[PDB]
């Protein structure tokens, strides 16, 4: 038998993820890059412990814009701090385009694949990470010959995975003609969770701190008026709401957005807002003196 | 100026650009026919040399006398 | 449950990769259609299953 | 007379209307160097003009 290649999932430590985002957005739209320091263990886990950035160029990515001289100095800096392991590949950030390897990027990747076969290329989209999703996808070159022999099915053996394809168009061209994409899981520790979830010093300063009570009166005025308009609209609707076919009523007597529903959202927000506010006043007034 | 197209930074300064049609104005190493392969209409050759050619070379005698040079 | 879980289905709808409006100039019976894209050029391009 | 009007329509509708691509019978293999002219960047070229 030969060597069989099979699924992997690239686990981007919490550290690694922030650095790529920080370095990549900051340098966008000029292309950003850097090496991924980490370790491969297992046969299903690429674990990227850290990344750093290699110096930007206005030739963007190139095979000779990788720059090994800078790589070597950087490696010795990690060596003296006892953090060097194994460079597990390279990442680069396309600006506002999708995750797909460019033709040039294929040859950049071909170089790192010689040095370690388990090397990945991680393509980042930073201007698209300001949604509620962070858009990052991973690729790893597969032998052109292997694709001829139908060895893309080989890469999904021994699990159902979480297989899904987040992007096509240039992606599915490059997969077909070069690569096997990887899904992305995140590693983080229980320490790191607590660091991430904590984002305020005002955690204990937000139910003793209050907003000006003129602002609250303005808010109650605004809220009550809004629901007064929605009630007139509702009242026009509910003069009927009694004939056959719901859908006919929704058109005819506007139940376009349902003024019942609309009033419920508005009612509930200001009602909940006032209970906190009164409770803050009453805590401070009685407790402090 | 050059601006870097990857990310807009004034990179360096470049000569001012004129159209290719305006860059067709200058000579190819234009053949001369001097005043001596133009026979006849002698008085015209003298009147042109006076108007155009000599106020360029002897602009010094124009400033000392204090005249201006013509505009075409 | 219905209220909360249509929102999760609706994120896919909101994160569509664009659309365009075209108008069919003509079909070609190769199983492709000539579309003069309304803001854009002309492209002869593949049909879906739906049509 | 009106039966003739309808069935001309029906005959066109089922036969289908099209435009065919120009071809060549000596060509039944072309992609041997189709991919050499195509397939990545090697390249059909963005046309420019020197201004200076």
């Amino acid at each position: 038998t030969g060597r069989d290649d099979t699924k992997e999932t690239v686990y981007i430590s919490s550290i690694a993820l922030l650095k790529m985002l920080k370095h990549g957005r900051a340098g966008v739209p000029m292309e950003v890059m850097g090496l991924m320091l980490g370790e491969f263990v297992d046969d299903y886990t690429v674990n990227v412990v850290d990344v750093f950035a290699m110096p930007q160029s206005g030739t963007g990515v190139s095979v000779e814009a990788v720059d090994d001289v800078f790589q070597a100095k950087m490696m010795d800096m990690l060596k003296q701090t006892g953090r060097d392991q194994m460079v597990v590949g390279w990442y680069h950030s396309h600006p506002g385009f999708g995750c797909w390897l460019s033709s040039v990027d294929v040859n950049t990747q071909k170089s790192f694949e010689q040095l370690n076969s388990r090397a990945v290329a991680v393509v980042v989209d930073p201007i698209q990470s300001v949604k509620g999703k962070v858009v990052i996808d991973a690729f790893r070159l597969i032998d052109t010959g292997a694709l001829i022999n139908n060895l893309e099915p080989r890469q999904t053996t021994s699990n159902t995975g979480l297989l899904n394809k987040a992007n096509i168009q240039a992606l599915i061209h490059g997969l077909n003609r070069h690569y096997y994409s990887l899904n992305i899981d995140y590693h983080k520790t229980a320490k790191e969770t607590k660091m991430l979830m904590n984002l305020h010093k005002e955690q204990w300063q937000s139910g003793l701190k209050m907003y000006d009570y003129e602002e609250k009166e303005e808010s109650n005025l605004a809220a009550t008026k809004s629901m007064v308009k929605i009630a007139e609209q509702y009242s026009k609707r509910i003069e009927e709401e009694k004939e056959l076919t719901e859908e006919e009523l929704k058109t005819r007597y506007v139940g376009r957005q349902d003024p019942k529903k609309h009033l419920s959202e508005t009612a509930d927000e200001t009602l909940e807002n006032n209970i906190v506010s009164v409770l803050t006043a009453g805590v401070n007034s009685v407790a402090i003196k | 100026v050059g601006v870097n197209k990857d990310s807009y930074l004034i990179l360096d300064t470049l000569p001012s650009e004129f159209d290719s049609r305006v860059k067709a104005m200058e000579v190819d190493e234009k053949p001369t026919e001097t005043y001596s392969d133009v026979g006849g209409l002698d008085k015209q050759i003298e009147e042109l040399v006076e108007a155009i050619v000599l106020p360029m070379k002897r602009a010094d005698k124009f400033k000392d006398m204090g005249i201006r040079a013509p505009k075409g | 449950n219905d209220k909360v879980r249509f929102i999760k289905d609706e994120l896919r709808l909101l994160q569509e990769p664009g659309s365009y409006v075209g108008e069919v100039i003509k079909i070609v019976s190769d199983k492709k259609v000539l579309v003069k894209v309304q803001p854009e050029g002309k492209y002869i391009v593949d049909v879906a299953k739906d049509i | 007379e009106n039966d003739l009007k309808d069935i001309e329509a029906r005959i066109k509708e089922k036969a289908g209307v099209k435009e065919s691509d120009t071809g060549l019978a000596p060509s039944h293999l072309w992609d041997i160097m189709g991919d050499r002219q195509r397939l990545g960047e090697e390249h059909p070229l963005q046309v420019a003009r020197c201004t200076k």
